[PDB]
């Protein structure tokens, strides 16, 4: 399937014209026959890609409907709706009870579900992301004569013919090409046209100038060239193939939900079954102990949970946005906590993807311009006398022009028409003399002699805007050995000066020094005209040297480089801090890649790669140890021989690596091999080539502007502003909110214990039931919710970029020591809180505790209007139902109580509530007041009674939890302080969530 | 699961848990501590009398005549236990269901309390305290009967405890 894809491709290109057609069946001059033409047709297939295989119905509704999680609550509420068809083997009270809860179920499932289905219905798209261009038709030569056909019809074999603007429809060999360039930016990621002629220039068939490729555009010339390859077979063809045909899999947190629902089922089973067993022992048949079973469910569920993660994560989502990053994904809040490495591609993600201007050799010296956007560097040379008439040049001897209207635009934003190099001196001038077209007008141009091929240089005539002069001035640029041989003088600083073999290589150092930098060099110089050869008048030939070519003043040398985003060396520093490693991955060539990876903080000062040392050494290479070298730079050309045992060696020897000049496959090999060694990698990039490793990473993030359709689509974000630091507080909204989300679910398991509990204590003590489903509904569903939701807006108890990325599989969301704390201690303190209540409640009403045992039956008893309370006296069956409805109320406001104690401790992991101040959180405070508020209000509202059997309490029984309320309070923080003292052992062991 | 380190579990649990029944009864017996032993704390919940009966759906003592409320004294152990007062076609008995203190108040179908009881004192105060027909023409079928008593002390509660002062029984004789 996929892996072929990621194989490079072999070629053709060394073969011989007459052998390809030999291969092929085929015509240089004439093509294939029509006849010829069809049969290859059919025995191929068309020329065209296999549509995007993506397509997942709205159907897809029904995934966030099951998930793990809605199961529980579907089997559960599968469960109460069982029930409650047992309960059809008599005359039932559950048309409140039963079908009331497994309605509720379904419901929180259905919900849930909508909700969910929502924030993510927001993205996708990427098949049609590629079909946004998408060909038309091709000239052929068919029987030695040329026509246009549909692309489809291509086959291999045909001769095609293309010039400059047109779309290279399929692989093409070329047998003849006059002057034509390419754009190879779909394989490269890179603009700069490239020669296509016939002979073969390399052995890598990416590389030779023979070969053109579909998916790439014929930028000007013509050529002709034998299809090679057609539709899914072609190199881009294969790529396309490689993408959207991807399973995007399991996110972390969804994983760590998962592995939370298998815990819970774990015990609500376990108790489920258990409370089968102990009701048999105790005098409960078949028909009793099953309905406890199934009846164990929802005390064990929470009902909440599920809406309560997902507000946490909407909630946290919408910070995000305000942060100029945006979510498709809910579950894609969680992931950046978890990214071990980052492969970052380098033009248009690091970089600006923008070329510039670079250093100046004149005045004997080397100068460094600032490279950057904002220009944030300083000023390096305004005085000399030498820079001006270097300046003159550079705007003079230039054609190039910026786009018409934006004034608006920076300087080195507009666009300009012209060749690079001439824009790079346009914009340079631009930038530190002031406008350009002032000098040009002011030294209006007589005559020039355009940048031949033979001459390798430009010069060109103009009045001197001096008035005193108005004489002619000659300027002239080219090849920095061709400007020297051109010269007899030098202008160090305002004055010439005999062109000695000294100053004859201090330039040659430079120049050979510039030209390391891996930057490209231009010489300059200009010569004043002597006036009596050339009168006011005096015509000049372009034609034939009138005037003087040789003896001219050697004026300066112009260099250039590359630079990123501003926010990008930083961002990269940061995510180091973080403990995460960077890895380039650029299609550009290495001598770019490592300046690049230098300046960004890929690779840090003092690294070495083999070579460098290698060199400073002075000492070959074989000789060098390779684990000496930290950093490593690899080619694509060499990362192709490598196995893929031998990249993971590559990966596992080197903290700072760079592969450059990689192939689309290439990146996506790099990640795998990344993946491999289990690390969580992000993979940053722009462009089509990044397309299936953004589609592989655990986390794809691309440009917002610059990227391509193609990048966008494969990715699970996308930085709309282009800002690099984004992605460092994408990181930081990975790890703050995985742990609040185990606070907020510590808080809502609590609650269960005192919900289980009085169920149990019924069958056991044979006591009047202490809470009904109803009341329970209105905790979960309720009470809870806001508290719970609030812990999301807790803080870190500590600097948290400052720990190393969670190991997955060793630290879980829901751990055995939060069940301990939630279930064994916490909710047991709440249980008996509402107990009290009971007690109370009945007590006061003439039932004392001691007689309340073994009643459960008289107090059921419907027909007992009769039932003597300790008192003596005698209640109906409504009458002592009430007090018992009362109860329901009461233990629910227990809860309530209890709940408030839980809310503050659990606001807090290690820290006191002192430390951290349960106070800041405006969101939590508000969770108390409303909640208890909802509780009142559920007690007090008349129609309560009916409605949901809630019952008035008097002012008294708000009290009753609160000793333990503030027994949890003090219990917790002592538990805490315990275990910050010592940090080693026992209480941070068991308890520490 | 650990090595070894149980006891530092299985002690643990022992003396908190142990200290959490332990203030737990803490609570408990304080909250006792706070309540009459005659009377309870509330009486709202009782407040109307309901009324039940026996179908399933003495002397010491004092002789005594249809008067008025006789009062005993206060709720207090001080005296000895209170005096109590002395007391085909099926025979249903109706009772009022005791509440201490409490003064119940007054100085077609298909074919079919004296005061010196009051006020009652309450079991503790009065141990032996004793609380104080269908003669009908059908016969051998259901008859819906429903028995109410009155008073201004009284209310029924339709909607709810259709025993609060008032029974609702299917008769049936066969014969």
């Amino acid at each position: 399937l996929e892996n072929m894809k990621k194989e490079m491709e072999i070629n053709d290109h060394q073969l011989s014209v007459a052998e390809l057609e030999q291969k092929y069946q085929t015509s240089a001059t004439k093509g294939l026959s029509a006849s010829l033409a069809a049969e290859l047709l059919l025995r191929d297939g068309p020329n065209a890609l296999r549509p995007p295989r993506g397509t997942p119905e709205y159907v897809k509704f029904a995934r966030q409907l099951a998930g793990g999680l809605q199961c529980l609550m579907w089997v559960a509420a599968a469960i109460c709706l069982i029930a409650f068809a047992i309960q059809a083997s008599e005359g039932d009270l559950t048309t409140d009870d039963n079908l009331y809860l497994a309605l509720a179920l379904i419901a929180v499932v259905v919900v849930t579900g909508c909700f969910g289905y929502y924030q993510e219905f927001k993205s996708t798209n990427i098949i049609a992301s590629f079909k946004n261009l998408v060909p038309q038709q091709a000239t052929v030569i068919r029987d030695g004569d040329k026509f246009q056909i549909n692309a489809d019809q291509l086959v291999v074999g045909d001769l095609v013919e293309m010039k400059g603007g047109d779309r290279v429809p399929a692989d093409i060999r070329i047998l003849q090409a006059q002057g034509r360039k390419v754009d190879n930016s779909s394989l490269t990621g890179e603009s700069e046209p490239q020669t296509r002629s016939p002979e073969c220039t390399h052995e890598s068939p990416l590389e030779t100038r023979n070969i053109a490729f579909f998916s790439t555009m014929c930028l000007e010339g013509t050529a002709q060239g034998l299809v090679v390859n057609t539709g899914d077979r072609t190199i881009i063809g294969r790529i396309a193939s490689l993408a959207s045909g991807v399973e995007n899999e399991k996110t972390p947190i969804a994983i760590e939900i998962e592995h939370f629902v298998d815990i819970i089922a774990g015990l609500a089973i376990l108790f489920g079954a258990t409370f089968f067993i102990v009701a048999m022992c105790i005098g409960y048949t078949f028909l009793r102990a099953m309905v406890f079973f199934m009846a164990i469910v929802v005390a064990y569920v929470p009902e909440g949970l599920l809406a309560t993660v997902t507000v946490c994560l909407s909630l946290t989502a919408k910070r995000l946005a305000s942060k100029n990053c945006v979510v498709k994904n809910l579950e894609a809040v969680e992931t950046l906590g978890s990214t071990s490495v980052i492969c970052s591609d380098k033009t248009g993600t690091l970089t600006q993807n923008r070329m510039t201007v670079s250093h100046l050799w004149f005045d004997n010296h080397i100068h460094s311009a600032d490279t950057t956007e904002d220009q944030s560097g300083q000023t390096f040379d305004q005085s000399s006398e030498t820079w001006r008439a270097l300046c003159r040049v550079l705007t003079l001897c230039n054609r190039a022009a910026f786009k018409s209207g934006q004034d608006a635009v920076p300087v080195p934003k507009r666009i300009v028409i012209g060749d690079a190099s001439e824009t790079a001196l346009l914009k340079f001038s631009e930038l530190t003399l002031g406008n350009a077209m002032g000098y040009r007008e002011r030294f209006p141009k007589v005559c020039e002699i355009p940048f031949n091929s033979t001459n390798k240089f430009q010069l060109s005539i103009h009045t001197l805007e001096d008035p005193r002069d108005p004489r002619h001035v000659l300027v002239m640029k080219g090849a920095p050995e061709r400007v020297l041989e051109r010269c007899s003088s030098i202008l160090i600083k305002g004055q010439e000066l005999p062109l000695d073999e000294q100053w004859r290589e201090a330039f040659q150092t430079a120049y050979l020094s510039l030209g390391g930098l891996g930057e490209r060099v231009l010489g300059f110089c200009q010569l004043y005209l002597s006036e009596k050869d050339y009168p006011p008048g005096y015509a000049f030939d372009v034609e034939a040297m009138n005037f003087p070519t040789s003896g001219l003043s050697f004026a300066g040398l112009v260099s250039m480089i590359d630079p990123p985003r501003a926010t990008v060396p930083d961002a990269v520093l940061k995510c180091r801090t973080a403990g995460i490693r960077v890895i380039m991955v650029t299609g550009d060539h290495p001598i770019t890649a490592k300046a690049i990876a230098a300046s960004v903080g890929i690779i840090s000062e003092g690294s070495e790669t083999v070579e460098d040392i290698a060199a400073r050494l002075r000492v070959p290479v074989d000789q060098v140890n390779r684990k000496d070298a930290r950093a490593c730079v690899i080619n694509g050309m060499q990362l192709k021989d490598m196995d893929p045992s031998e990249l993971v060696e590559a990966l596992r020897t080197h903290p700072e690596m760079v592969f450059a000049r990689t192939s689309p496959q290439q990146k996506l090999v790099i990640v795998e091999s990344c993946q491999r060694l289990g690390a969580i990698v992000a993979v940053t990039g722009d462009g089509v080539n990044d397309s299936p490793a953004l589609k592989k990473a655990d986390i794809g993030v691309a440009m917002g502007i610059a990227g391509s359709d193609a990048a966008k689509n494969a990715a699970d974000m996308i930085l709309l502003d282009d800002n690099f630091a984004s992605i460092v507080t994408g990181v930081e909204q990975g790890r703050l909110i995985f742990d609040n989300l185990k606070k907020s679910i510590a808080y809502t398991l609590t609650k269960n214990i005192p919900e289980l509990t009085p169920y149990l204590i019924y069958i056991t003590v044979s006591v009047p039931l202490p809470l009904g489903c109803i009341t329970i509904l209105f905790i979960e569903l309720c009470t809870d919710i806001f508290p719970s939701v609030s812990l999301a807006y807790e803080k870190a108890e500590s600097d948290i970029m400052h720990l190393r990325p969670r190991n997955p599989k060793r630290d879980r969301l829901v751990n055995e020591p939060l069940a301990a704390y939630s279930y064994f201690q916490i909710g047991a303190i709440q249980s008996f809180a509402g107990f009290t209540d009971y007690f109370t409640a009945m007590a006061q009403e003439g039932w004392f505790p001691l007689l309340c045992v073994g009643l459960r039956p008289q107090w059921e008893n419907h027909h007992l209007q009769d039932l003597q309370d300790s008192y003596g006296q005698e209640w109906t069956f409504g009458q002592r139902l009430y007090q018992q409805y009362t109860c329901y109320t009461v233990f629910f406001i227990s809860i309530e109580m209890c709940q408030i104690a839980d809310v503050l401790i659990r606001k807090t992991r290690r820290l006191s509530a002192f430390q951290q101040g349960f106070f800041r959180n405006r969101i939590l405070v508000i969770a108390i007041v409303f909640q208890v508020c909802i509780g009142c209000f559920l007690c007090y509202c008349p129609g309560m009674p009916n409605i949901f059997n809630f019952m008035p309490i008097r002012f008294q029984w708000w009290l009753v939890p609160m000793p333990f309320g503030l027994l949890i309070f003090v219990y917790d923080e002592i538990r805490k302080l315990g275990v910050r003292c010592c940090p080693g052992s026992w209480w941070d062991q068991e308890l520490y969530y | 699961r650990t090595l070894s380190r149980w006891v530092w579990i299985s002690l643990y649990y022992v003396a908190f848990y142990v200290v959490m029944s332990g203030i737990f009864a803490l609570c408990i017996y304080v909250l006792m501590r706070t309540i009459d032993p005659y009377t309870p704390d509330y009486q709202d919940q009782l407040k109307s009398p309901g009324v039940t009966l026996r179908p399933d759906v003495q002397e010491g003592s004092i002789n005594c005549t249809s008067e008025k409320y006789f009062f005993q004294e206060s709720f207090l152990a001080p005296n000895h236990t209170k005096f109590s007062c002395k007391f085909g076609k099926p025979c249903f008995i109706i009772k009022m269901n005791r509440i201490v203190k409490f003064l119940p108040g007054n100085s077609d179908g298909p074919p079919l309390y004296s005061l010196h009881y009051f006020p009652y004192y309450g079991k503790k105060a009065q141990p032996h305290y004793s609380n104080p027909k269908l003669l009908n023409v059908p016969r051998n079928r259901d008859v819906v009967i429903v028995c109410k008593i009155l008073a201004e002390h009284v209310s029924f509660d339709n909607p709810h405890d259709p025993y609060e002062g008032k029974v609702e029984f299917k008769l049936k004789i066969q014969k």
